[PDB]
């Protein structure tokens, strides 16, 4: 899955 | 000897160089940052990548703050005078000019003025690459349809992302920056300029990938990320 940083 | 030209780096000392790779995954439940599902396909991807550039890779994993500026301190004062280059990847949660350890933030700055040109005498005039994976911001990309050098020279950051901006990772391909970085190094190393392999990087991750999300907010968003070279000669991996 995406997802973020 | 005949006409010599000096505009690509010396690339044939008997080492390429370092290169530490800082994957932090997991995180103090003190912080309340979430775990990095993907990293660890990214560091092995990595590792893997660099080994067959012929760099000494040496990985650390879930490193505090205090631990990634030993870590880069005790690396700045290593004799390098036999490397070629010096090469750091950040795996990390991040904001602009700042990664994550895994109990609080450090500057980037902290962390790359370690090895300026004053500071770390045996890399001057030598490629200093840092290669970031970690978000600059919160903004949203939604795309649109289809006798003395500078203490700061020689340094090339290599940004999943733009300036502000998220940066996006897949809990089974890793990061799309790292995934799109590491295809393009095996594909063209023996091939291209280095700024010409992030550029393809570039193309990859912009035209490749796009998230899916069940929240709105951050569905069918886009990402392009950004090179940043101070560098002063072309960079190959291969010598003749």
């Amino acid at each position: 899955x995406d997802x973020x940083x | 000897s005949g006409i010599s030209l000096d505009n690509s780096y010396k690339m044939d000392y008997p080492e390429m160089g370092l290169c530490i790779i800082i994957n932090n995954k997991n995180f103090h439940k003190s912080t309340g940052m979430t775990s990095r599902s993907g990293t660890d396909v990214d560091a092995a991807n990595l590792r893997e990548t660099f080994r067959n550039l012929k760099y000494e890779v040496r990985n650390k994993n879930d490193l505090t703050r205090e631990e990634i500026v030993e870590l880069m301190r005790d690396v700045s004062k290593e004799d390098h005078s036999k490397r070629s280059s010096f090469v750091c990847v950040l795996l990390s949660h991040g904001e602009e000019g700042i990664i994550f350890g895994t109990n609080g933030p450090v500057d980037l700055k902290k962390i790359t003025n370690f090895f300026r040109g004053d500071r770390c005498r045996s890399l001057t005039g030598k490629p200093k690459l840092f290669i970031i994976q970690a978000c600059r911001g919160t903004e949203l990309d939604c795309g649109i349809e289809t006798h003395k050098i500078p203490v700061e020279a020689d340094f090339l950051y290599a940004y999943s992302t733009a300036p502000g901006y998220y940066s996006w990772r897949n809990s089974k391909d890793g990061s799309w920056f790292i995934q799109s970085l590491c295809a393009m190094l095996k594909q063209y190393a023996d091939k291209l300029e280095f700024m010409h392999i992030l550029t393809r990087v570039n193309r990859k991750v912009a035209t490749e990938f796009e998230s899916f999300s069940f929240d709105a907010t951050f569905h069918a968003k886009k990402q392009i990320p950004c090179i940043v070279s101070m560098l002063t000669k072309e960079l190959y991996f291969y010598h003749q």
